[PDB]
DNA sequence: CACACACT
DNA sequence: AGTGTGTTTTTTTTT
């Protein structure tokens, strides 16, 4: 057909793999893309390749996601992880979660796929174990579940709020919760005259 | 007793909330004074459902469920302060009063969440109060529980009342206490014990199974006994279905004492109150409600000639055909007037009628639709039961201890309509046992130590197919059947079904066989599978409480047998013996010397056809509609 | 050690936390399943266990008897842990674990004097299933004069129980703790009797059974006369012969050898495939004669009779009128002819085809309660109602041989029941009524 | 609501117990008589896709429904004891739905506010059963079971988003 | 009774959509149910006939609208149920017929017999209509396109059934049975489409 | 659980 | 004076 209807219910998680690859990223080159003074360009629409053009191996590059995975497959290119992938900055998180129950932490969105993605190829480049980065990833994501279970005692006909929730939770959560709060909604209009 | 008084508040807010529950109750309290000027005197049980209470605490009603030993006790404990602050009548049986009546919560409805099934119920939810509906095999009979001790020693002028709630009333498990009465009581006084005044509670051990449909196949019955003392004693017989509303609760230590020590937990169900609902497809306990609004129904009908046809049509309307036989199957189903007489002679009002049929002629069903129709309904066929078993077993049982009477359908047999099937393969033991135990009604049980003899007048229903597969008109019909004669000429009615077959008949029968098949049953999706579920229902105890609509009907019947009571009418009278005049000596030779039995009978049947009228008497119509049919059934037409 | 004990329970909630493969910890996976689904049970695989860490292993190898509570204690902590808020007895009900071993199964026959208390793997065919027995998880007791109330959480991991307390414990008694059985807590216990290895046949030796014990997640899961490869520690017992005990098995992992699924709920293994391509094939006629021709292989035609068989099999529809009667559903073939013309073999490939009911013979059947009989129980003298052939036929489709040589009087008995779709009896003063949907 | 909805088209179907308030010759073949007209102060089932617009038709109308024992005191007294036991399905596959055409016919709140208590809890239970993935539990299909058709699709589509995830996350 | 008859029809519909939506391929579309169909249609025709009794009915006697004309309306309602549900059926089937049409036609029950003719030839100009939609503008992206977002264009494939060379853009494939092939992803998804590629 | 014996 | 220990033929069912 023309749509699926469980796509035009919600993004699939590929479809959020696609958003995040759209999303930049700092990296390290292993490629002087600049020419001495004393070839090809890139020539992207979508992204400015005069930073393209102006790589130099092992120097500060900000790319986006996706040309950055491809050529990290290659062997020309090093990623560099995030700041909150910082495995302090993850036990931060999760004294903060663990201090407020009420709400959750102000995580990059997209964090849940990073992680994915780069536990996927970039295994390599992080400078703490990963194992324990898988571990501390996997508890925020148990908290986060379970501070959405007492959010669900509290589900609501009029307002829902999610103020940190990830993009990948919220989306495979939509289904079912507008599902509930279309169905209350209807429920109080035809309680109302 | 912090919390325990703050529950007896609470259930003081509930009675406050509720004024009806304390309106009953004073109406019960009124009922038990002008009694006793009067007997009956219900206890002090109070009823309140679990969808009561429920809406103005949500917590007190969800930790009834909780915690019952928790929140019964007090809430009983204020019902009972309650009472005797509200009944006002103190004087009276101040005998009683020190003995003391304790007041007795009841409830309504389903808890679903807590009462699904003895099957289903298990351990882990236990201490909290649940109900369930089965099937009881084992009774306990009864046993006084002396749990308030009345002693006294003339000289003190104090009256002990040591009270003793040891395992079963008790809910906080007191410490076990023998109840010595020691003759020194504390000053070295002789302390009489007092009979009266002293509690008493007839215990009974009593074991519910719940049912061989909902068992799953290859299962047998879930088994658990349940407790009643002196406050729920016998209502039900064993072998009915009853809901029961207990709490799970555990005794014995769990057999933990000191080492074996794999065995089993000591665990049982003690039920505060009980609804008995062993009505077919959970009725109304076998017990038809009735209004004034149905009284005056059916009655204008009544006077209509026509209304007896009517309800003949309505029995069997799966059935095509036998109009007659279901007019005498409606004669059946009326119950005659036991005449008694100042003597061992008494008259029976009891209906046997005999019947012999081709196989598949439905006789069978038929013999079912009459059991689902009465109310007894003691059915079987001649290799179904035993017929020493069905009539009395005087073996022993291990827990009594010594030899016990067992009637399998004798006793169940006695008020009520009772059926059987091919009596012509039933053991022959068991023919001449039912010969003149059918005739006197009453069987001496004279056999073996026990020689009590208990009545067993009942209306049977006999089907046996023919020794030849079909009855040959060239045979004999004692030639056809081998049953003899004995006590066969004692069935009332006498009918031989031959399945011959004609186009149009034969039309008919199809026809009707392919609107029973293609109908859906009622409601329900086309392409549905069967269900016949539980039906999940929520109302438990008070909660439970031209064509003719047919439990309505058997609704009316039972209420005529309640009301109608007809006397042999004059004319009525004239006209029975002016039949009988050729009846006895009638030249055609239709076999079976009617004798004086088909007298009795005829009364009987006239007597029956007036109960359909619902006339005070018998009538002459009565009495030649009788004969018609009696002649009928013995010309083989 | 009690210190020590706990670093070993830290060890294993290690292992359960940190076990993962392509970084899922499946164990947690099941966790988080048995939360939202409150079933306080966790399945573990002994090879992870090695692979991650073999000491652990090994010393529950060594007596696992006490390291299977402290494993309990473990997954309990672990539930605190993860599905409770962080500072957000009975409160949270304990796990239990479930193992699966895959190792060889020593047989029932030759089992040694040796191996006691010592978890085995084995297999056989259950020939009876006692009824839910509660275990005190929580006592709840009280010193009687001394009114001192105290708490109690025994294990069923020991021998035989444990005696009750003794002495004041803060002279009030021997016993002062009167047990007060409202507050302790519960679970219930059923036995199991496993038969030997039907397949072993020892040549002249009567099939050795032994007793065994199973949990509230482990209970009532199969039936009798069913076979069942066992994961459970070699148990010992004291019956009440010198210093010869009671032998039987404590489970911690039930397996089917037949293999056969539980009582079908309707849940879909087959799933909506499966089943959409059963429809394709009731969608395509011709797969109705392929049904006709696959069933008695070799047996060289008779198609339409196998078209017969195959529609009795197929169950026909019972119809419950809104009247007190109800179109009898079942019907009953007979099968008349000429002998050695492969009629009991037909008769025993459809009944090995449909295992709902059970293949029997006339003489082979006790002639009284062929549908179902009455027999003494061992400690009542009441004779109780044991299940016939047709109570197993009762929502089965049933082939019996030699109905010819059969005693016909009790026959007689099978056509009513069958034509009544029940089986009543009120024998020997029993009025009991069974189903007979055969 | 769609009006190709199929649910919709089912739910109106539903026959619905209608008293006649009027007598009105010719209409027997409602009742498959129709030489038999009809008559006054007559209770009959009758479809609800015809009861709404009777009842609606009429001053008096001309038809007058009947409290279902869809809706019986029984059936909410069930639902406020615990929403979680009843088998909906049992008591309908569409009881959802009939309740909101009942609601929009009949501004009850109370039976708004345990309808929408009884969604909600139902919802908990929904969330808890879809997020449970198989590496199938029978206490899963007997909730199944006891759940409206509608409630059943909520499942089927939060389970699928689950196992996308799963599969999405865990493997490549 | 009369929606009764429509009532099983569009059971059976949801029946259908049940099966199809519950297998993420493609489902076969199920033999037309012309049966009920024109079972509906002489019943909408007496149903008509009826109404006509109606208007007759009353030029002679049934003159009494508040009964005659409230009989008419009524019929009236019988009449629009039974064509809202051939109407709900009737879109299902064209539903169904688009979901094939894209994911055969414009991706590339094969058999008409359990369409019929009416709808045949509406399937194949809505299959026409999506050809014009790639027809002109828009011919750069494919209007069929895989909803799946790219993972990788370079994957290695084995072959999963021998069928020979097969020209590409610009590199020389044979199609050599189980032979692995790392190359784009346009020319490994169009051969996916017909099949012939495997295991990705 | 709990009360008569046989020494404790 | 320690402390221990004991009490609740029949009838089917084969055959
Ligand atoms: N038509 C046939 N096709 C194949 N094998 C056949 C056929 N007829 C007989 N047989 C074989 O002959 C054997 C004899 O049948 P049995 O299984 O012993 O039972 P049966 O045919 O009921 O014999 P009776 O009557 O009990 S002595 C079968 O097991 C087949 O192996
Ligand atoms: N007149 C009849 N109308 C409808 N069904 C009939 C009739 N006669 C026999 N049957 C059918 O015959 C079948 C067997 O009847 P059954 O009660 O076993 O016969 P019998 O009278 O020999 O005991 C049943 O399905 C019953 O409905
Ligand atoms: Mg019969
Ligand atoms: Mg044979
Ligand atoms: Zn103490």
């Amino acid at each position: 057909m023309s749509l699926p209807a469980h796509l035009q219910q919600t993004f699939s998680p590929e479809e959020i793999q696609f958003i995040v690859e759209n999303e930049p990223i700092k990296i390290f080159p292993r490629i002087t893309t600049r020419q001495k003074i004393r070839h090809t360009r890139w020539q992207l629409i979508t992204t400015d390749d005069k930073a393209l053009n102006n790589m130099v191996a092992m120097r500060s590059t900000e790319v986006v996601l996706w040309i950055a995975l491809l050529l990290k497959q290659q062997s020309k290119c090093s990623i560099v992880a995030p700041q909150w992938l910082t495995t302090k900055e993850l036990d931060r998180k999760i004294q903060y979660e663990k201090t407020h129950p009420d709400r959750f932490s102000e995580l990059p969105w997209n964090w849940l796929v990073l992680a994915r993605i780069l536990f996927n190829k970039a295994k390599d480049d992080f400078h703490d174990p990963i194992h324990e980065l898988r571990g501390k990833i996997q508890d925020l994501r148990e908290i986060r579940q379970i501070k959405v279970l007492k959010g669900l005692k509290y589900l609501n006909e009029s307002h829902l709020q999610l103020d940190n929730l990830s993009l990948l939770e919220i989306n495979e959560l939509r289904p079912f919760i507008t599902e509930i709060m279309d169905k209350l909604r209807e429920i109080h209009t035809a309680s109302l005259t | 007793d912090a919390v325990f008084g703050d529950r007896v508040r609470r259930f003081q807010e509930f009675l406050d909330t509720f004024t009806s529950y304390r309106d009953s109750v004073r109406s019960i309290q009124v009922y038990n004074s002008n009694n006793a000027a009067n007997l009956n005197i219900l206890p002090h049980r109070i009823i309140i459902s679990l969808d009561d209470l429920r809406e103005f605490d949500r917590s007190f009603w969800s930790g009834i469920l909780v915690e019952p030993a928790y929140f019964i006790p007090p809430a009983e404990k204020a019902l009972t302060d309650l009472a005797d602050s509200m009944d006002d009548v103190p004087h009276p049986n101040a005998s009683a009063v020190s003995s003391r009546h304790p007041w007795k919560l009841s409830f309504k409805g389903s808890f679903g969440a807590h009462a699904l099934s003895p099957r289903t119920l298990t351990a882990q939810h236990l201490n909290k109060l649940v109900s369930v509906e089965g099937i009881v095999t084992k009774t306990s009979l009864v046993r006084p529980k002396l749990i308030r001790s009345v002693h006294y020693a003339a000289k003190t002028g104090r009256f002990h009342y040591r009270d003793y709630t040891d395992a079963t009333t008790t809910l906080t498990t007191r410490i076990p206490t023998p109840a010595i009465y020691p003759t020194e009581d504390t000053e070295g006084n002789k302390l009489t014990t007092e009979y009266g005044y002293s509690t008493f509670i007839d215990h009974q051990r009593i074991t519910v199974q719940e049912m061989p449909e909902m068992a799953p196949a290859g299962q047998l019955p879930r088994s658990i006994d349940v407790i009643l003392d002196d406050d729920l004693v016998d209502k039900t017989k064993p072998g009915d279905r009853v809901n029961v509303v207990g709490v799970f609760k555990s005794l014995g230590a769990g057999g933990m004492n000191q080492s074996n020590t794999l065995i089993g937990f000591k665990t049982l169900i003690l039920g505060n109150t009980v609804y008995p609902l062993h009505a077919r497809s959970t009725g109304v306990a076998a017990r038809q409600m009735l209004t004034d609004f149905d009284i005056r129904n059916i009655n204008k009908l009544s006077k209509k000639k026509d209304i007896f046809d009517i309800l003949s049509q309505s029995l069997a309307p799966s059935i095509y055909g036998h109009d007659h036989i279901k007019k005498a199957i409606l004669l059946m189903l009326m119950g005659g007037v036991e005449k008694n007489l100042e003597n061992g002679s008494h008259l029976r009002g009891d209906i046997n009628i005999l019947m012999v049929g081709d196989p598949s002629t439905a006789k069978s069903q038929l013999l079912r639709f009459v059991l689902n129709t009465a109310s007894l309904a003691i059915a079987t066929t001649g290799r179904g039961s035993s017929g020493v078993g069905l009539t009395a077993a005087v073996t022993t049982d291990r827990e009594t201890g010594e030899r016990r009477l067992e009637a399998g359908a004798m006793v169940l047999a006695d008020r009520g309509v009772v059926c059987i099937d091919e009596f012509d393969k039933m053991t022959d033991v068991d023919r001449v046992a039912i010969h003149e135990v059918m005739e006197q009604q009453t069987v001496t049980i004279a056999k073996a130590g026990i020689h009590t003899t208990l009545n067993a007048r009942c209306s049977v229903i006999a089907a046996a197919n023919p020794v030849f597969g079909q009855y040959d008109v060239n045979r004999d019909p004692h030639q056809n059947i081998a049953l003899p004669d004995s006590l066969l000429s004692r069935f009332d009615l006498l009918f031989v079904v031959t399945d011959d077959i004609n186009e149009i008949r034969d039309r008919s029968i199809s026809e009707h066989v392919l609107r029973t098949h293609r109908y859906l049953p009622p409601g329900y999706l086309e392409g549905e599978p069967v269900r016949e579920r539980l039906n999940l229902s929520l109302a438990v105890g008070e909660d439970a409480d031209k064509l003719v609509t047919i439990p309505f009907l058997r609704k009316y019947v039972q209420y005529a047998k309640e009301r109608v009571i007809p006397q042999l009418t004059q004319e009525a009278i004239n006209v029975i013996v002016k039949n009988y005049t050729d009846l006895r000596n009638d030249d055609n030779t239709k076999k079976s010397p009617i004798t004086a039995r088909t007298l009795e009978t005829l009364i009987r049947l006239a007597t029956a056809h007036a109960k359909v009228r619902l006339s005070k008497t018998v009538n002459k119509v009565d009495a030649k509609v009788a004969a018609n049919l009696l002649r009928f059934a013995l010309l083989g037409e | 050690n009690d210190d020590d004990n706990t670093e070993i329970i830290k060890s294993f909630k290690n292992f359960i936390l940190e076990f993962r493969l392509d970084s899922q910890f499946i164990y947690r996976d099941q966790l988080r399943n048995n939360i939202l689904v409150k079933n306080y049970s966790l399945t573990v695989n002994m090879e992870h266990l090695i692979g991650y860490n073999e000491d652990i292993y090994k010393k529950l190898s060594d007596e696992p008897s006490d390291i299977i509570p402290l494993f309990e204690t473990a997954i309990t902590q672990v539930a605190k842990r993860i599905s409770i808020l962080s500072r957000a007895l009975n409160s949270l009900p304990t796990f239990q674990l479930i193992l699966n071993s895959n190792a060889n199964q020593i047989p029932l026959r030759d089992l040694d004097s040796e191996h006691v208390s010592k978890i085995v793997r084995l297999s056989g065919i259950i020939i009876s299933t006692s009824v839910l027995s509660s275990r005190a998880t929580y006592l709840s007791i009280m010193c009687r004069n001394c009114r001192h109330t105290t708490s109690i959480t025994i294990n069923n991991f020991n021998s035989n129980t444990v005696s009750l307390p003794r002495s004041c414990l803060s002279n009030c008694g021997p016993d002062p703790y009167i047990i007060i059985h409202e507050s302790s807590k519960f679970i219930d216990q059923q036995f199991l009797k496993l038969q030997e290895i039907p397949e072993l046949v020892p040549v002249g030796e009567m099939p050795r059974n032994l007793t065994m014990t199973c949990d509230r997640y482990l209970t009532n899961k199969v039936i009798p006369g069913t076979r069942v490869t066992i994961v459970g520690i070699y148990s010992i017992y004291n019956s009440k012969g010198v210093a010869i005990r009671t032998p039987y098995i404590k489970i911690l992992g039930i397996q089917s050898d037949v293999e056969t699924s539980s009582i079908w709920n309707s849940v879909t293994m087959f799933t909506e495939e499966e089943e959409e391509e059963f429809l394709q094939l009731s969608r395509n006629p011709k797969l109705y004669e392929i049904l006709t021709n696959s069933i008695a292989p070799s047996i060289f035609g008779n198609e339409d009779i196998k078209k017969a068989i195959v529609c009795l099999l197929m169950g026909g529809s019972k119809k419950i009128l809104p009247d007190g009667m109800r179109l009898r559903g079942d019907i009953n073939v007979l099968l008349l002819g000429d002998p050695g013309t492969a009629k009991s073999q037909l008769l025993k490939f459809v009944e090995k085809v449909s295992p709902i009911a059970v293949y029997t013979s006339g003489k082979g059947s006790s002639a009284a309660g062929l549908t179902a009989s009455v027999q003494r129980d061992p400690m009542t003298r009441e004779f109780y109602l044991e299940g016939g052939a047709m109570v197993l036929a009762d929502g089965g489709v049933v082939c019996i041989d030699e109905f010819d040589k059969m005693r016909d009087e009790d026959r007689v008995a099978i056509h009513e029941a069958m034509e009544q779709q029940t089986i009543s009896i009120a024998k020997a003063g029993i009025t009991t009524v069974l189903n007979s949907r055969t | 609501m769609g009006y190709y909805d199929i649910d919709d088209v089912l739910a109106d179907g539903t026959e619905f117990p209608c008293k006649f308030q009027y007598d009105i010759p010719g209409l027997g073949y409602l009742e498959n008589n129709p030489g038999r007209p009809i008559t006054k102060n007559t209770k009959l089932s009758l479809p609800l896709w015809l009861a709404r617009i009777l009842a609606i038709v009429g001053p008096v109308p001309f038809v007058e429904l009947l409290p279902p024992d869809m809706f019986s005191t029984k059936v909410m007294n069930a639902i406020k004891t615990d929403p979680v036991a009843l088998d909906l399905h049992s008591i309908n596959s569409h009881f959802f739905s009939l309740a909101i055409k009942w609601i929009m016919l009949f501004s009850e709140k109370e039976l708004a506010n345990v309808v929408s208590e009884l969604l909600l809890q139902r919802a908990q239970e929904l969330n808890h059963h879809a997020s449970s993935l198989s590496i199938t539990n029978i206490a899963t299909s007997t909730f199944l079971l006891k759940l409206e058709e509608m409630e059943k699709e909520i499942y089927k589509k939060s389970h699928e988003s689950y196992k996308d995830t799963k599969r999405w996350m865990f493997k490549k | 009774m009369y929606g009764d008859l429509g009532n099983k029809l569009v059971l059976e519909a949801k029946r259908t959509k049940q099966l199809y939506a519950r297998s993420n391929q493609d489902v076969n579309l199920p033999m037309y149910h012309e049966d009920i169909i024109r079972n509906i249609l002489k019943e909408v025709s007496n149903l008509r006939k009826n109404t006509e009794y109606l208007k007759e009915q009353q030029q002679l006697g049934m003159l009494d609208d508040k009964v005659a004309k409230c009989q008419y309306f009524v019929t009236l309602l019988c009449m629009e149920r039974n064509k809202r549900c051939l109407l709900a059926y009737q879109r299902l089937r064209t539903d169904i017929l688009d979901s094939m049409a894209w994911n055969n036609n414009g991706l590339d029950q094969q058999d008409t017999n359990n369409l019929s003719h009416q709808e045949q030839e509406y399937l194949k100009e809505y299959c026409d209509l999506i050809t014009d939609l790639k027809s002109g503008d828009l011919v750069d992206i494919d209007l069929s396109g895989s909803l799946v977002p790219p993972s990788d264009v370079f994957i290695d494939v084995r072959v999963l059934k021998d069928a020979g060379e097969i020209q590409t853009e610009y590199g020389v494939f044979n199609l050599i049975k189980d032979s692995q092939f790392f190359v784009r992803q346009s020319d490994v998804e169009r051969l996916i489409q017909q099949g012939y590629l495997q295991k990705i």
